[PDB]
């Protein structure tokens, strides 16, 4: 089973440092090429950072002078320490293996990524550590109203990301719909979570979202009562 | 049995296989390349592809990387 | 660096359909060429090296073919599992580089959104805030238009709206717009009205509540 498990990601003012690891199991990992690719909305996916079999370490013009790859063969890791970070390093870091394809001519590297671990969220920001704000999306009906009703959770106004939203502690996943994060000019994130519900349902059934803020260990229940 | 397995080339105990192989076949850098070559040990000698090569052997490290 | 660029960016398809995507590079490759596949919140998976080799247990409506500036992916036979968001990445020289990506959608027939509306709660009102929300469920295509009216203003500049992935089930999207003013603004106005424009609609679909109502 050949895996590849990221540690270290976080979140940091510009000027920050932060240090990256992987952990390689399930193959010889002195042997392989290692490298280091990032994801935004904006950047798409970009290659950072590689460091071959042999030792020769490689980096993207966008982080030379600011990131250095490292590995201890011994321990099966590779690390990227992260140093004057901007907020244009802000993305989805993943650690990730260079093929090794043998042929009768010899042995081949990167010609590809073939692994990828699942990757660990940097976040650059001169924002604060902030837990959300949980407010109601609350329902109004009329006593005969039918069809669907909706129902939800503002949560409001943290740093960084990421949050998690369960409904009725993962009892409720029918017609939930819990929408990607924006961020606001005050550089703190809003997101809601909505579900469709039979509208007579509003009278019957208890609806609370569960929110998750590891960053700021916040944890919050919300109930969502029709007014 | 014990055999060479790739990508390591190294001898390897597969205390449940029988047989060690040698498995190759042209991917689109063979005109550049050669052969891909596939060192492992199976239970029995595996069935592969029409375009595909395969050598099954059933004695420890019979299935060396093919240098000559 | 080499720049890769895809066409097109993106793309509807029904099951069973043929996708073809391609890959432009700014100077020669060879062949030096993968295809990656990627669903959201999941990592890249490889499907095809050396612009037309299979990695093991892709199935067999994948091909790839090029050289050279120009490369094609091609699903012959589109599944459910195949909707997703392809990458071709050079390995050329340094630095390796992507595309930009192409989002192969489901194509299905336009459904027209349920809106609701949800005013502010008093524990927002408490902290000097109003939040005021708009829900637009299950439609189709993704093309959507929200318009904020509080007395009958058209509010800029002071909401923003997210988007779901296409539904697993049904193929919809769904658009959440939150529009955000103080408890002093939002206490000085009494209509609030969310109107929403699409294609599943022969005329727009304004959904209001008054304050204090």
């Amino acid at each position: 089973e050949v895996q590849l498990v990221e540690s270290g990601g976080g979140f940091v003012q510009p000027g920050g440092s932060l240090r990256l690891s992987c952990a390689a199991s399930g193959f010889t990992f002195s042997n392989f090429d290692m490298h280091w690719v990032r994801q935004s909305p904006g950047k798409g996916l970009e290659w950072v950072s590689g460091l071959d079999h042999s030792g020769g370490a490689h980096y993207a013009g966008s982080v030379k002078g600011r990131f250095t790859i490292s590995r201890e063969d011994a321990k099966n890791s590779l690390d990227l320490q992260m140093n004057n970070l901007r907020v244009d390093d802000t993305a989805v870091y993943f650690c990730v293996r260079g093929t090794l394809y043998h042929y009768t001519s010899g042995s081949y590297y990167s010609d590809a990524f073939d692994i990828w671990g699942q990757g660990t969220l940097v976040t650059v920001s001169s924002a604060s550590v902030k837990g959300p704000s949980v407010f109601p999306l609350a329902p109004s009906s009329k006593s005969t109203s039918g069809g669907t009703a909706a129902l939800g959770c503002l949560v409001k106004d943290y740093f960084p990301e990421p949050v998690t939203v369960s409904w009725n502690s993962g009892a409720l996943t029918s017609g939930v719909h819990t929408f990607p994060a924006v961020l606001q000019s005050s550089g703190l994130y809003s997101l809601s979570s909505v579900v469709t519900v039979p509208s007579s349902s509003l009278g019957t059934q208890t609806y609370i979202c569960n929110v998750n803020h590891k960053p700021s260990n916040t944890k919050v229940d919300k109930k969502v009562e029709p007014k | 049995i014990r055999c060479f397995i790739t990508p390591d080339v190294t001898s390897q105990a597969c205390p449940d296989g029988h047989v060690c192989y040698t498995k190759m076949w042209c991917d689109n850098f063979c005109g550049m390349r050669g052969k891909r070559v596939d060192l492992g040990c199976a239970a029995t000698c595996p069935k592969v592809k029409p375009g595909v090569n395969i050598k099954c052997c059933s004695r420890d490290n019979c299935n060396p990387f093919p240098t000559r | 660096e080499i720049v890769l660029t895809q066409s097109p960016s993106s793309l509807s398809a029904s099951v069973g359909d043929r996708v073809t995507i391609t890959c432009q590079a700014s100077q020669d490759i060879s062949n030096y060429l993968n295809w990656y596949q990627q669903k959201p919140g999941k990592a890249p998976k490889l499907l095809i090296y050396a612009a037309s080799s299979l990695e093991s247990g892709v199935p067999s409506r994948f091909s790839g073919s090029g050289s050279g500036t120009d490369f094609t992916l091609t699903i012959s036979s589109q599944q459910p599992e195949d909707f997703a968001t392809y990458y071709c990445q050079q390995a050329n020289s340094f630095p390796y580089t992507f595309g930009q990506g192409t989002k192969v959608e489901i194509k299905r027939t336009v459904a027209a959104p349920s809106v609701f509306i949800f005013p502010p709660s008093d524990e927002q009102l408490k902290s000097g805030t109003a939040s005021v929300v708009c829900l637009l469920n299950n439609f189709y295509p993704r093309e959507a238009k929200v318009q904020w009216k509080v007395d009958n203003a058209l509010q800029s500049g002071n909401s923003q709206e997210s988007v779901t992935e296409q539904d697993s089930k049904d193929s919809t999207y769904s658009l959440s717009s939150t529009l955000t003013l103080s408890k002093a603004d939002y206490e000085k106005h009494k209509v609030y009205a969310c109107e929403v424009t699409h294609q599943g609609l022969s005329s727009p679909v304004t959904k209001s509540f008054n304050r204090g109502e």
